[PDB]
């Protein structure tokens, strides 16, 4: 009993922006994949001429899902385009909004965008709340009664008695489905924590608007440093560390438990979704200008020989357009970087997606969380290494686990782990500075009249960078290469499947009327077609 | 997805980075939660909803052709150029999905800069022909209310949807369409730097000591004298705002702002 067959997916939700994924199903497995993005923008053409002060504010427009991520990478752009070292405590408060960042936007992506996946909410009806309460007590040092699940319960069951669905409206899990395992109280446990992280992420959000202005939208940074002198006192530091402190909690005591219940829930999942190579950028410097000082260090895999990681060469970059919704066929280094729209309708010739194809030494790469922490595994991260194999033991697991739909969902929490402890880290070694009379934070520079310049962050997705060439001191060309571009964008001139593309082939598909194990591997990558195309 | 007792909302996504969509999520006293679960119905919204694809575009259906009756909270520009291809949902174009949608509902509410009034991607040379709700749909009489900022408070988004619904009607609007109680006195009014820059005491740069001592950003590029909205008095997450960050006004709230109030750090 198995389909065969094409499947669309449009729209694929509980991502951010416009995807649509195509698929050709065999004897009820995928065997062929197209990633198609259907929305462009074009702020890569409205950026032109423009004064490259202005460049952030626009590129932050990216994305609101990855806020403040390209407003830094800008601004560290164009930093590095005039030759600005930035004061120490610019570089600290910089770091800390986005570890805030990573906090914030990962706890959210395993709730509230990935978890409906795996989790049937309306079978959280039928659970004993008392035997509930003694699983969720069991994984977590934090003390769950079945009084507080009752009450999750009470309030669900009036939801849904209701017959007003609202966001759970035509669920895949709706009447039970084959591909959904969990038993009645496990789905309680997840769905309890789903409803406390709505209000949990507010104060991760706000730990980044503390120093950051707000959220969305963070508005702190200049070139040369940030602006918040604020942030140097004692009281703002205090706020943002009980929030940090809070949101690290529950990092710890309700994020990552859950994650591994589902996980062992779910282990056929280490079986689909793998890919084969890997690059990142590092993230957290000591030193602006030194990708190396960072506290997760850049680097490259092909074919996951994490035995010969390869140093990062910022010159083997080139975004490709055969397969993309631009005029002509050739790839383009970003610092020659062309934004030429050109539609042609899906597949019409040969076209499927408003995504460029970036390709590393002609190879399309996983960026995102499975690449930070396999990479800085294998360099010998002490903190990384201690969180993974933590992890690879609850499983019962080995390795080669982590390539996969399942591993890279397990990678997104090993690194929230470990951001959050490092996040105090760096909050000690702000206050330390701040202690030594160093209050300096902002630089001052000039505008060259011609340079060129690039930002990198690693950000919650993956290797993010974006590259300005400034001609009579306006921005003549400015390029953002995101980290769904890499992991989403199509195929490159020569045919090569992206990432998300060959990790779908293999997918079995129970029920192609309600293809979840699609799902669970496209939101495995957390998709940004807002970022992924700009 | 809906029904009687509570209202439905169906939340439609454009040209659009989703930080707006981000903002209601920091809804705040009621939080989102509650506002989701008591207040509204939310029948459509695909940054968070559990059906994709068919199953999504069935619930959209059921919501739009409910009998109850349905509000629509836009986010994003409406791409308009090439007959509207820049821009697709389920192989439509937004501008098709909005045109057929939006005149079916019995309030429209414009949430964000770019549902307003076009922008960042409107912003010059506009490749996409983007397009605020209001600018985009006026042959089709929609008259959405405009909640604009980049992304705007989500205050003014929950206290806009709450008097509708005690009210039945939209609250007084001024000449943009957005509604005077949030959006009635500028920035600089409500600036606690107001006294500086009465005295002609300006930070010359963010370096200097002035900025250090809180000295107004008007010769830095502090677009809070043109533009109105109530960022210093309601503040963002509970606790801060652009000036109080130390960083100018960029005039988030205005129509065409990303062109009107560039360069930023100019004035
Ligand atoms: S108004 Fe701003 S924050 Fe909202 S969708 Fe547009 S660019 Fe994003
Ligand atoms: S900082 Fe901006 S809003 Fe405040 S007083 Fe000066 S010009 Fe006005
Ligand atoms: S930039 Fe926008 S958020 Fe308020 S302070 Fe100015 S209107
Ligand atoms: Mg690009």
């Amino acid at each position: 009993s198995s389909y065969s067959g094409p499947i669309v997916v449009d729209p694929v939700t509980r991502i951010e922006g416009h995807l649509r994924i195509e698929v050709e199903v065999e004897n009820g497995k995928v065997k062929n994949a197209y990633s198609s993005s259907t929305l462009f923008r074009g702020l890569e053409i409205i950026l032109k001429g423009r004064d490259p002060r202005d460049a952030q504010h626009f590129t932050q427009r990216t994305c609101g899902v990855c806020t403040y991520t390209h407003a830094l990478a800008s601004t560290r752009c164009v930093d590095n385009a005039v030759g600005v070292h930035i004061p120490k405590n610019a570089t600290y408060i910089r770091n800390l909004v986005l570890g805030a960042q990573y906090l914030h936007d990962h706890i959210v992506h395993f709730y509230h965008l990935h978890a409906l996946d795996f989790v049937d909410v309306t079978a959280a009806l039928k659970a004993d709340p008392a035997k509930a309460a003694k699983v969720a007590s069991s994984i977590s040092p934090r003390k769950t009664t079945a009084a507080d699940l009752k009450a999750v319960q009470d309030k669900l069951k009036t939801f849904v008695e209701t017959g007003q669905l609202g966001p759970f409206t035509n669920a895949y899990f709706l009447g039970g489905h084959p591909a959904y395992y969990l038993d009645p109280e496990t789905n309680l446990i997840a769905t309890a924590h789903y409803l406390e992280a709505l209000r949990l992420q507010v104060k991760a959000a706000r730990a980044m608007a503390v120093f950051g202005a707000k959220n969305p939208h963070t508005q702190f940074t200049v070139v040369g440093g940030v602006t918040c002198y604020d942030a140097l006192t004692p009281q703002r530091i205090a706020e943002f560390e009980a929030l940090w402190k809070e949101t690290k909690a529950f990092v710890d005591e309700v994020y990552i438990p859950d994650l591994l219940v589902v996980a062992a829930a779910y282990k056929d999942w280490t079986q689909y979704g793998g890919t084969d190579n890997f690059i990142t950028f590092g993230e957290f410097p000591k030193d602006e200008y030194d990708l190396n000082s960072r506290f997760f260090k850049p680097g490259v895999v092909f074919k996951r020989d994490f035995k010969n990681i390869k140093p990062f060469d910022k010159m083997q970059i080139e975004e490709h357009v055969r397969h993309s919704w631009y005029e002509g066929a050739e790839a383009r280094h970003p610092w020659k970087g062309q934004t030429q729209p050109k539609y042609t309708d899906l597949h019409g010739d040969d076209r499927y997606s408003w995504m460029k194809a970036p390709r590393y030494m002609g190879e399309p790469m996983e960026t995102g969380p499975l690449a930070q922490v396999l990479i800085a595994y294998s360099q010998g991260h002490p903190k990384v290494k201690a969180v993974t194999d933590a992890v690879l033991a609850k499983l019962g697991v080995g390795p080669e686990a982590l390539f996969s739909t399942l591993g890279r969902t397990a990678a997104r929490g090993i690194e929230t782990a470990v951001i959050a402890e490092y996040v105090g880290v760096m909050l000690q070694e702000y206050k330390d500075n701040i202690a030594k009379g160093d209050n300096v934070i902002c630089a001052p520079w000039e505008m060259p009249k011609q340079a060129e310049g690039v930002g990198f962050v690693n950000a919650p997705r993956g290797g993010l960078s974006h590259w300005i060439r400034i001609e009579d001191g306006k921005i003549g060309n400015f390029q953002l290469v995101v980290p769904s571009t890499w992991t989403l964008g199509p195929r490159c001139d020569k045919n090569k499947l992206s990432p998300v593309e060959a990790s779908l082939i293999g997918t079995p598909v129970a029920d192609a009327k309600r293809p979840v194990e699609i799902l669970r591997t496209v939101h495995s990558f957390d998709p940004c077609i807002a970022c992924g195309v700009h | 997805l809906m029904g009687p007792r509570r209202p439905s909302v169906v939340y439609l996504h454009n040209a659009e980075c989703t930080g707006c969509s981000e903002s209601v999520l920091r809804a705040f006293e009621p939080y989102i939660d509650t506002l989701i679960l008591d207040t509204l119905s939310l029948d459509y919204h695909e940054t968070i909803m559990a059906a994709a694809g068919d199953a999504a575009e069935a619930a959209l259906e059921q919501a739009v052709n409910s009998p109850h009756g349905f509000i629509a909270v836009v986010e994003g520009g409406i791409p308009t150029a090439a007959n509207g291809i820049y821009g697709k949902v389920a192989n439509h174009t937004m501008l098709d999905i909005c045109s057929r949608i939006l005149p079916k509902a019995q309030a429209v509410i414009a949430y964000g800069t770019c549902a307003t009034f076009g922008g960042v991607q409107a912003a010059k040379p506009n490749p996409t022909g983007a397009k605020g709700v209001n600018d985009a749909l006026k042959h089709l009489g929609v008259k959405a209310i405009n909640i604009a900022g980049c992304p705007p408070n989500p205050y003014n988004l929950v206290g806009t949807i709450v008097y509708y619904l005690k009210n039945k009607a939209a609250p007084e609007l001024d000449s943009l369409n957005r509604p005077t109680m949030f959006f009635g006195q500028t920035v600089h009014e409500q600036c606690p730097r107001l006294p500086h820059f009465d005295a002609g005491e300006f930070a010359p740069s963010f370096e200097s000591e002035e900025a250090r001592k809180g000295w107004c950003l008007y010769e830095l590029g502090c677009k809070g004298p043109v533009t109105m909205n109530n960022c210093p008095k309601i503040k963002f997450n509970q606790t801060n705002w652009p000036v109080d960050a130390g960083h100018p006004c960029i005039g988030c709230s205005e129509p065409d702002f990303w062109d009107a109030m560039t360069p930023f750090y100019q004035n």
